[PDB]
């Protein structure tokens, strides 16, 4: 009659790299490292945010009369431009200062 | 190679004693664990005993608890199981097999011996006695062998030149305590003019032959 | 460094135990074995979620991080501000993979220790009456049934009580 | 304990074919079940352990399969060889090792009739007592065989032995012989005297009849 | 890993101890013990002593760091600088938190393994003549004074001395 | 921690071994020893070598980084490039010279665990028949040749073979 001393045995096949060794297999362990997202843009805590659609932030303050849509926004929660955005000054020029205002815009 | 040869067996009166060996050749005996396994006639497996490799483990099966111990000799390389007061029931044929590892998952029994025979009961070498089976309107024939109590015996026909429809039964055990069994031989059902059969039956223990002629 | 347990001086692990990690396996008269060691086990777990809860709360979370604006006569500060972007996140990557890399070889050597430990209790309380076999197992020259087995197990096994008898089987032996 | 269970309890099967045989634990063994056949007065070999490593020295046609409570083996091909006696044995909670109970495995070929013959016994046995009556079956396949032991048309019991042969190489049908054993008293006690035979190979049960003295 | 000594088979330390950290404890013919063991303790110190200056001469010390002025359209920048001191600090007091959780690990390990490297010596030059009784004692088959305690403390026991004498009284206990 | 191997129960290194890192010594009847053991060199080999490409691995190259220029009132930002070069390469000197000083207790822990454990083994599988004499050595009750050497250094020592033979030695000296 004996005893035997051992230890714990599985079929799993996760695997995990050390300093003197690469691709241990290992019994239990645990992700670090986050991967997916949707491809979604919801609201940050129950606010939506704003879209300007094919305006610009220029087009938008000055009133650009092609975004007619979005006259009536007052709230969000972030601004969304688009690839398309395009519809800023009509009438040709120089937006003075407009990165400052940008970022003036990033707090309110 | 390894092999294992084991001797001890014989008829032994209720309630006496045995002491069977398996001498063991062909590998370090000092380095596995023995087990002993019998079989009843007619019937399945069964285990019985097991040592371990240093000695220090001895296990019995449940039935034959206090009755049997079990030894082994490492100068003779030699593995003795000794049998004490026996009952009707312990008739079996007796392997010594070898277990695969030294773990307790041991993995199955790899090498096995050739099988001793043991026959516990009370009954004396008798002789057997031959009746013939006789045709009425039939086209067979034969003779009946009753009352011998050693295994075995023997029935040829014509001394060897009938070897077509010659069909030996087993021995079965009748509940006085003796062995009978039977031997028939089919032919043409117009056989019965000229031909002659003789059923020459042997008997090795007692050392009987007998000479019967059936007919009508 | 490695302490020679597992994958050493014992051999693979058991599949047929279940409800820890160190365990122990015993064939008395009536059974055999597979019960774990729920003292030891309890501490490596402890230890281990301790460890990982520490190593996430080490790392801050951030906040909005929006990227700037510039024209084109603000060339030299739009370069300024992507090499504070790009050597930033070089610290923060070096940071994590090197800590995850040494923390493997420390979780590893530290089941290691802990079979060579559970090893090691039980010869203790077994100096004389064991004879070990090999790759961690003992065999009792005394006979023992499942009450021994649990003093075995507990770490109450009570030597003086079997020691002559052992004896006079190891005797029997030499 | 441990308790193996074999099923089914006899296979009979064609040759150029496979088998399947199945062994059943009462508990949940892991992977410890070994196989071994028997060959008729031969020690028995070691065929395949751990359910899945075949022994060293074994054709590649045997097969074994299964964990938890239902194990599996299975043959492809046969050649006549390995008919044999099948078991099964569990070495996860030993003692006690448990064995199975056996299955042995039989060559199927066509449905024959049996031949039934009967032997009244001779003068001497009546003359030292003894009454021997011979029931006799020749050359029948399947194995199944009924046999009906009446004494002026009423059924016996406890006083018949019976017997079966092995299966012959060349037709590989049986022999059944069945005998009454009795003292003076009764053969000289009733005169009609019959024995009848069921068979799956039968249309009817074959009555084989005498008289006392006859 | 943890090496089994401290906590381990040993049980709980020496309050009556003072001048060391390893020490040994004796019951010969004439007085108890409690004598430290000035070797071993030393190289401890040593050891110790260069890691705490190598923990403090690694972190250089900063010169003058004054905060600086922006108007009202220098917002950019001024975000710029707020990222670069936040950053630097976030990196800082991560390198020193994750510093001493590491070397702490490693300084308990470091004292464990001078215990069993002690008990090993111990039992290494008391080869056949001691009986080791539990929780790292010894009980000297022959006769022992306080020269031999001594010469054991030392390293300097000549075994062949007693090894007959012992053999006897070994004798008469078995 | 120190596991008590190198510069401790065994003395000093080999000069005259050249083809490894852990050998052994024989004497039997017709020679002298110094052969190494390939089988455990080859792992401390395979060990340190992946060591190293991977401190390698984990430091990547730096592209072109060239000074930029300021007139005189642009005080305030070229103040704000010089604390971000000079806050990187702080960081970077640190991380440098930190991982090299733990690297090292590391890899000189590694090559006494392989030593301690190389002995374990050699006493593990000569369990009776040796008796060990001091700083590593055994000496055969038994007789033995270039086979049974052979078979000591693979790992396929065979004992119950010799061990009635020494048996009868060993009590010859008791
Ligand atoms: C919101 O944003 C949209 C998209 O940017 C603006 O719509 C664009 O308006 C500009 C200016 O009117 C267009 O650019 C010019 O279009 C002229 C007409 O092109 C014809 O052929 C093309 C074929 O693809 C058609 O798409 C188009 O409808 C016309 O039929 C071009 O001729 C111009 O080319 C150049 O040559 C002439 C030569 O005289 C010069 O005058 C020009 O300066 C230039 O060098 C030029 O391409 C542009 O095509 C429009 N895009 C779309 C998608 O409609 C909206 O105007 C803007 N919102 C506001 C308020 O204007
Ligand atoms: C650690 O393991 C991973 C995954 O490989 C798995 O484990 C191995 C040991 C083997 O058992 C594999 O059969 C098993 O899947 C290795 O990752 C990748 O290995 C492959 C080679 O198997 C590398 O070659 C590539 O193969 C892919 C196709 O799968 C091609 O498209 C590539 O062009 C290239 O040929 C591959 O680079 C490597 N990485 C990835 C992400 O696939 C991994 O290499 C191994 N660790 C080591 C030692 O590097
Ligand atoms: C560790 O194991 C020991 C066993 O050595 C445990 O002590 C044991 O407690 C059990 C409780 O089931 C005792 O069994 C029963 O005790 C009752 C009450 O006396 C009795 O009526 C039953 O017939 C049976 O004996 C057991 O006897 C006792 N140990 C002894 C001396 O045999 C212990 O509790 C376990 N835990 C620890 C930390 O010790
Ligand atoms: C370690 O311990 C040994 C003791 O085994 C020390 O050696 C010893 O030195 C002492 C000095 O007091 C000796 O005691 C005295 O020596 C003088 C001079 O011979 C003598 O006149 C006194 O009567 C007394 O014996 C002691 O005898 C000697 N060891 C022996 C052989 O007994 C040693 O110095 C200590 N240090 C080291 C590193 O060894
Ligand atoms: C480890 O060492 C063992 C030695 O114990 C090696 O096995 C040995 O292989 C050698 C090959 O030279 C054998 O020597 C010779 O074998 C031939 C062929 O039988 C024979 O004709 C020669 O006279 C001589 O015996 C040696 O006998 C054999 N071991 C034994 C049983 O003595 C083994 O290969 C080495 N490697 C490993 C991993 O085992
Ligand atoms: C490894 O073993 C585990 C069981 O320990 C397997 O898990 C089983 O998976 C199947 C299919 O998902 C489930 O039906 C069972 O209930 C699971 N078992 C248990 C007990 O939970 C696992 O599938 C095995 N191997 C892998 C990785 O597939």
């Amino acid at each position: 009659d004996t005893i035997c001393v051992g230890y714990h045995a599985n079929n799993s096949t996760d695997t995990v790299d050390t300093v003197l060794e690469k691709n241990v297999t290992v019994t239990h362990s645990v992700n670090l490292l986050e991967d997916s997202h949707n491809g979604k843009l919801c609201s940050l805590n129950g606010i939506a945010p704003l879209q300007l659609g094919k305006c610009n932030v220029a087009g938008w303050l000055l009133g650009n009369p092609e975004c007619d849509l979005l006259l009536t926004a007052n709230s969000w929660s972030y601004i969304i431009e688009t690839s398309n955005s395009e519809n800023g000054t009509c009438y040709p020029g120089e937006f003075i200062d407009y990165e400052e205002l940008r970022e003036q815009l990033s707090s309110v | 190679e390894v092999q294992l040869l084991e001797s001890g067996g014989g008829l032994v009166q209720p309630g006496g004693s045995l002491r069977l060996s398996c001498a063991a050749s062909g590998f370090t005996f000092s380095s596995y664990g023995m087990a002993w396994v019998r079989q009843a006639p007619g019937k399945g497996l069964e285990w019985v005993s097991f040592i371990s490799a240093t000695g220090l483990s001895t296990y019995f099966a449940d039935s034959v608890k206090g009755r049997f111990t079990i030894s082994r000799d490492t100068t003779k390389n030699t593995l003795y199981l000794q049998m004490n007061s026996l009952r009707a029931d312990d008739t079996a044929v007796y392997f010594c097999a070898r277990m695969r590892r030294t773990m307790i998952a041991f993995g199955g029994n790899d090498f096995w011996g050739q099988g001793t025979l043991v026959t516990v009961s009370s009954a004396s070498t008798k002789g057997p006695s031959v009746f013939p089976l006789a045709p009425s309107g039939t086209a067979a024939l034969g003779c009946l062998v009753k009352d011998y109590f050693p295994e075995p015996v023997t029935v040829s026909w014509n001394s060897g030149a009938l070897t077509s429809g010659v069909h030996t039964f087993p021995a079965v055990l009748q509940s006085s305590g003796l062995y009978s069994l039977s031997s028939v031989v089919t032919v043409p059902s117009s056989s019965l003019g000229t031909q002659t059969y003789i059923c020459n039956v042997n008997h090795k223990p007692s050392n009987t032959k007998v000479d019967k002629r059936v007919e009508p | 460094g490695l302490f020679g347990a597992i994958a050493g001086f014992i051999e693979g692990g058991w599949t047929g135990m279940i409800d820890g990690w160190y365990g122990y396996h015993h064939q008395n008269e009536q059974g055999s074995g597979y019960a774990a060691d729920q003292k030891s086990t309890q501490n490596a777990i402890d230890g281990i979620t301790s460890k990982v809860n520490s190593v996430i709360e080490k790392m801050n979370t951030q906040f909005t991080a929006v990227g700037k604006e510039f024209n084109n006569l603000e060339r030299r500060i739009e370069n300024l501000n992507k090499k504070v972007d790009d050597g930033f996140l070089d610290v923060w990557t070096y940071n994590a993979e090197l800590l995850v890399l040494l923390e493997n070889e420390r979780t590893l050597d530290f089941h290691d220790s802990n079979v060579r430990n559970l090893y090691e209790k039980v010869k203790s309380q077994l100096r004389n009456n064991a004879k070990e076999i090999g790759n961690g197992c003992f065999e009792f020259y005394h006979k023992c049934d499942d009450e021994c087995m649990e003093s075995v197990k507990n770490g109450t096994y009570d030597y003086p009580k079997y020691s002559e008898e052992s004896k006079l089987n190891r005797e029997e032996i030499d | 304990e441990v308790v193996m269970t074999q099923s089914p309890a006899t296979l009979s099967v064609s040759p150029g074919e496979g088998a399947t045989l199945s062994c059943r634990a009462s508990q949940s063994v892991n992977t410890n079940v070994a196989w071994y056949q028997q060959k008729p007065g031969q020690a028995p070999r070691l065929l395949i352990y751990g359910a899945s490593t075949r022994a060293t020295g074994i054709p590649a046609r045997f097969s074994g399969s299964g964990s938890g409570t239902e194990f599996t083996l299975t043959i492809s091909t046969l050649q006549s060889e390995d008919f044999a006696v099948y078991y099964c044995q569990q070495y996860s909670n030993w003692p006690p090792i448990t064995f199975g109970q056996g299955t042995r495995l039989e060559i199927k070929r066509t449905v024959a009739a049996p031949s039934v013959f009967i032997f009244p016994p001779s003068d001497e046995q009546l003359k030292s007592g003894t009454a021997s009556v011979v029931c006799l079956l020749n050359n029948f396949y399947p194995r199944e065989a009924k046999v009906q032991w009446k004494v002026d048309n009423a059924l016996q019991s406890g006083n018949s032995q019976e017997s079966v042969t092995e299966q012959d190489s060349k037709d590989s049908t049986y022999s059944l012989s069945s005998t009454l054993t009795l003292s003076k008293a009764d053969y000289e006690k009733h005169k009609v005297y019959a024995c009848e035979v069921t068979h799956q190979g039968l249309s009817s049960p074959v009555t084989k009849s005498f008289n006392r003295g006859e």
